[PDB]
């Protein structure tokens, strides 16, 4: 009786809240399934396809993974900045020295400037840890697990007085081919869960999204989880009269059958808040066998995180709340006039990972053996999709268009979704020419 | 010597002379380093024995000699050289340095090899 009243009685339906690129109206209409559509998952071994490999780790394997991470990042930075040689962390040196390590706190609390510790690599310093003093450092931006190269003074061998922080270097952009530039204009809708209010199970926002997808007939639609929220009140207390798998199948069938007339490709991205799936990062694609032959060409299941090229344009898809996890445990020297979102996005893009923070948030299960292989950025994505509980935004950082539309339903009230226009301009020019022409974040 | 700022207590020279202690007061670290170099060159020992020489004292001494531009740094060794590398082992060529800590590690088992222990 009561549930789903406030959302249904909303008045901000159809309001556009953010625009980026070129000014556009509300008639965002595409060709649907017409024309050539190139949807291919790329990168490392392909985004993992099987269920998984293990639910049991070994500490030396994690040690090896972390050591390899530090070593490769340090070698890349050394090749870029032409560093002559690194110095062991524990060896005293009167002259200023350069050190390679990873940032970390000395306790279980929040990182601050008085609790920074640099942990060296196994190759050079044999995994030694030294406190770091930031009194003489002008500009810095540090979070735990950040592979960094510092230039400082260490005369006693027990403490580093840092003086310079080298800036990270991102991966090269995807190099277009002659065939990739021959494609036409396309539209991609992006939405993230939850798809129902905090007190209802009717999934009215899901039906509204289906209606919008049918109306706008986009070229591609990406839907992030959770489809069955693990934190939902009726779910966490086990009040439902049907199995979680059956309800998930029912929701997936409703989504697929609803957008059958539109002819738009559907990409379902899992999240760690799905009850019926394995809660380990990275996650395998959704399992679904009741699929007809006609729908096999319109429905695709991808992993999390995913590197997915749509018409030659790379998308980085992740359902985890990386921005909120990383943004809480960061320290910077400037707080007056600085964009926190741009800074954390720069960290994400220059750290060469989909979840660079270590150790992760307390409620976060990560399998590092599979993380090291299936969760690395192959190149710098052309468009980055990072939905988060924070405020919706669209920012151009380091040539990458990062869009966060937010949850489709925040608490008891409705949320927003996003739409993007894609087309690749002429190859020759000032190198980087953004394929993503326009982005629009619109309320649902 | 007084490093940069402090000054010797009054009548320090006279009290030094009264207690017949062979201590030569130097007004600057550069004078101290020159006095040490002259003493080493005149005595010319074959073996120099100290503690934590190869992980501290030798590099500190070389750095403070270079910074203050002390005359004839090569008097720390036995061969006349012009340029001092930043090559720690070859700096004191002609004399053997005996680090007692290293030999203690190589010979005697203990919890820690500091001077006090």
């Amino acid at each position: 009786a009561t549930p789903s009243q406030k959302y249904n009685s909303r008045s901000n339906r159809g309001e556009v809240v953010t625009s980026f690129g070129l000014a556009q109206g509300v008639s965002w209409s595409g060709r649907g399934g017409a024309g050539n559509i190139s949807l291919k998952v790329l990168g490392c071994p392909e985004a993992l396809t099987g269920s998984y490999k293990s639910m049991f780790q070994k500490l030396p394997d994690i040690r090896e993974v972390l050591t390899c991470k530090i070593e490769e990042l340090g070698s890349e930075l050394k090749e870029h900045y032409k560093i002559e040689a690194f110095t062991p962390l524990l060896a005293p040196a009167q002259e200023p020295v350069t050190l390679l390590g990873q940032i970390g706190c000395d306790s279980n609390g929040k990182l601050n400037n008085k609790s920074v510790i640099l942990e060296g690599d196994r190759e050079h310093s044999s995994g030694a840890q030294i406190p770091v003093d930031l009194s003489e450092l002008k500009e810095y931006s540090l979070f735990p697990g950040q592979v960094v190269i510092m230039e400082g003074i260490n005369t006693t061998g027990r403490k580093l007085v840092a003086t310079k922080l080298y800036e990270g270097v991102p991966l090269p952009f995807y190099q277009p081919t002659e065939e990739d530039a021959d494609f036409e204009q396309s539209m991609v809708l992006v939405a993230c869960g939850p798809y129902t209010t905090s007190d209802s199970i009717t999934y009215d926002p899901l039906l509204d999204l289906i209606a919008v997808i049918n109306h706008d007939r986009p070229d591609v639609c990406i839907l992030f989880g959770p489809f069955l929220d693990a934190k939902h009140e009726q779910v966490e207390n086990c009040l439902l009269t049907s199995p979680f798998e059956d309800i998930f199948k029912q929701c997936l069938r409703t989504i697929i059958e609803g957008t059958r007339s539109s002819g738009s490709h559907l990409v379902f991205v899992p999240s760690l808040r799905d009850v019926h799936h394995e809660p380990v990062y990275p996650q395998p694609p959704f399992s679904y066998s009741d699929l007809s032959r006609e729908d096999k060409k319109q429905v695709q299941f991808v992993s999390e995180p995913c590197s997915l090229s749509i018409n030659g344009v790379i998308f980085g898809l992740t359902s985890t709340d990386l921005l909120f996890h990383l943004g809480a445990e960061e320290i910077s020297s400037s707080s007056g006039t600085s964009d926190r979102f741009s800074r954390i996005l720069k960290h994400i893009l220059t750290q060469r990972s989909y979840y660079p923070l270590y150790p992760p948030q307390e409620d976060m299960a990560i399998d590092y053996e599979s993380f090291y292989v299936y969760a690395q950025l192959p190149v710098t994505p052309d468009v980055l999709i990072i939905p988060s509980e924070l405020r919706y935004f669209v920012k151009d950082v380091l040539g990458c268009v990062c869009v966060n539309p937010g949850r489709l339903t925040k608490g008891q009230v409705g949320g927003t979704f996003a739409r993007l226009y894609l087309r690749r301009p002429a190859a020759d020019g000032a190198e980087r020419q953004s394929p993503c022409i326009a982005v629009q974040v619109v309320r649902i | 010597s007084k490093p940069k700022d402090c000054i010797f207590p009054y009548a320090f020279k006279e009290v030094i002379e009264k207690k017949n202690v062979k201590v030569e007061v130097a007004a600057t670290e550069r004078t101290l380093l020159g006095f040490f170099l002259a003493k080493v060159h005149k005595i010319d020992p074959d073996i120099i024995v100290g503690h934590n020489i190869y992980g501290f004292e030798l590099e500190v001494l070389l750095q403070r000699i270079n910074v203050c531009k002390a005359p004839h740094w090569s008097k720390i060794g036995r061969l006349k050289r012009s340029n001092m590398p930043k090559g720690e082992r070859n700096a004191t060529c002609g004399r053997m340095i005996c680090d007692v800590e290293i030999s203690a590690k190589e010979l005697i088992r203990c919890k820690s090899y500091h001077l006090s222990e």
